[PDB]
């Protein structure tokens, strides 16, 4: 299929209305970075020459 | 093509195999740079069709409806100003589907200012989304109130040699 | 920078060669429409809102803070005076309460 970009969302915009919230939720997410490699060391006389 | 040849090759190893994985995880990372610039938005946000913003013209920045490509006047000028088993992948996402993302992220910034990055698009009036700004870097709302004509003539005049400046600059 | 929505605090954890961060946002839910203006039209004076917004929910006026509904009664404290009422446009005319005005009337 062709991929659909999004849910479309049609803001009622007006010069003179506005929008305010009533209530809230304290969302919790996710970021997972990774910080290190594993450290590898590779002898080249031995890998190379045994 | 060559049977013998690939014969030969293969006492060299897997080098054919790193390579292939390497440029597969730099085409793959493109597709992914496109999206974390551009798709940061799931809903697909649409400006009001009467343009009434308090004075404040977005006609160079919003698309045009005349144009096949759905581009802005900007994007449009943008896009001209830019000129043996090798094969050139296409990108994930075209460009009328990234300047619908534009698009969206205009409508979203113009009819609810930061509402709908941080959460549901808020409607607010855009000299009242400037005043916000306005208050944001230490200017009081009457300031922008006041000079609100002066401000959207400026705004108007700056947008314009921006496409001026882009459209006579090699 | 700091998860999706208004960025309240994070908390790290520890992962095998990374580390995953909690975010904790504040999100805006349940909105409603409002009538705004931009000023308050009182004695040919126009009052602005200092930190908040005005709204209106169909016959009185109030002003509350933008990022949660609050509506508190448009006192000379939450506001401030500029001008008159005849270049900010679309002013509209609502009284402005004074809380000194019942000191001196009594
Ligand atoms: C604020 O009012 C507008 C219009 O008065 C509402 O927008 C309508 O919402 C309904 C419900 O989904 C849609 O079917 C209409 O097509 C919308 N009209 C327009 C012009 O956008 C809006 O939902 C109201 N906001 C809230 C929070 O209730
Ligand atoms: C704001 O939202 C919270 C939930 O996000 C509402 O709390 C719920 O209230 C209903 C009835 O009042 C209860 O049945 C639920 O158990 C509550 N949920 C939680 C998690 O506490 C709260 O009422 C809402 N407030 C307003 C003013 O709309
Ligand atoms: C917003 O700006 C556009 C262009 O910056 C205005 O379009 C111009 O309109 C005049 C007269 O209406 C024409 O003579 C020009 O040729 C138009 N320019 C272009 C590039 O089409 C537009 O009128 C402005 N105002 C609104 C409300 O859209
Ligand atoms: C807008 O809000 C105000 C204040 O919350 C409302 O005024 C009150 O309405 C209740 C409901 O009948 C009355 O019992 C109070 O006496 C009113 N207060 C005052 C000071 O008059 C007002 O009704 C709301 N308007 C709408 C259209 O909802
Ligand atoms: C807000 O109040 C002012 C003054 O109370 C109104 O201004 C008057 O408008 C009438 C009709 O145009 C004129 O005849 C008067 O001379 C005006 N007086 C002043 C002092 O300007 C204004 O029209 C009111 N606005 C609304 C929306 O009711
Ligand atoms: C908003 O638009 C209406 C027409 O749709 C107009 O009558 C009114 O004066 C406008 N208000 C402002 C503040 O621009």
């Amino acid at each position: 299929y062709t991929m659909s970009l999004g849910a479309e969302n049609s803001v009622a915009y007006s010069n003179n209305s506005i929008a305010i919230p009533i209530n809230f939720t304290i969302s919790v997410t996710t970021e997972i970075l990774p910080v290190s490699m594993t450290k590898t060391s590779v002898d080249c006389t031995m890998y190379i020459c045994g | 093509d060559s049977t013998e040849c690939s014969n030969l090759l293969l006492q060299y190893g897997s080098f054919c195999t790193q390579l292939n994985r390497a440029l597969t995880g730099i085409a793959v990372e493109q597709d992914k740079n496109t999206q974390e610039v551009f798709a940061q938005v799931k809903q697909i946000y649409k400006t009001p069709p009467i343009k009434d913003f308090g004075g404040f013209n977005f006609s160079q920045i919003l698309p045009d409806p005349s144009k096949p490509s759905k581009r802005s006047p900007i994007e449009d000028l943008l896009f001209n100003k830019v000129t043996n088993g090798l094969t050139v992948l296409p990108p994930l996402l075209t460009d009328e589907m990234i300047a619908q993302y534009t698009s969206a992220l205009l409508a979203g910034t113009i009819t609810s200012g930061w509402t709908f990055g941080a959460g549901p698009a808020l409607q607010i009036p855009f000299p009242m989304q400037m005043a916000y700004r306005f208050n944001g870097i230490g200017v009081t709302q009457n300031v922008l109130y006041e000079n609100q004509k002066l401000i959207a003539n400026q705004f108007n005049s700056a947008i314009g040699k921006i496409q001026d400046s882009l459209s006579s600059t090699p | 920078f700091c998860g999706k929505g208004y960025h309240l605090m994070s908390f790290p954890q520890s992962a095998p060669h990374g580390v995953v961060f909690l975010h904790v946002t504040y999100v805006p839910a349940q909105e409603k429409n409002f009538t705004t203006a931009p000023a308050i039209c009182h004695d040919g004076k126009a009052h602005f809102p200092r930190e908040g917004v005005f709204v209106s929910n169909g016959t009185h006026w109030f002003v509350t803070q933008r990022n949660f509904y609050e509506p508190q009664i448009i006192t000379t404290h939450n506001t401030f005076v500029s001008g008159n009422c005849d270049v900010v446009i679309g002013i509209v005319n609502n009284t402005v309460y004074d809380p000194l005005q019942p000191e001196l009337d009594s």
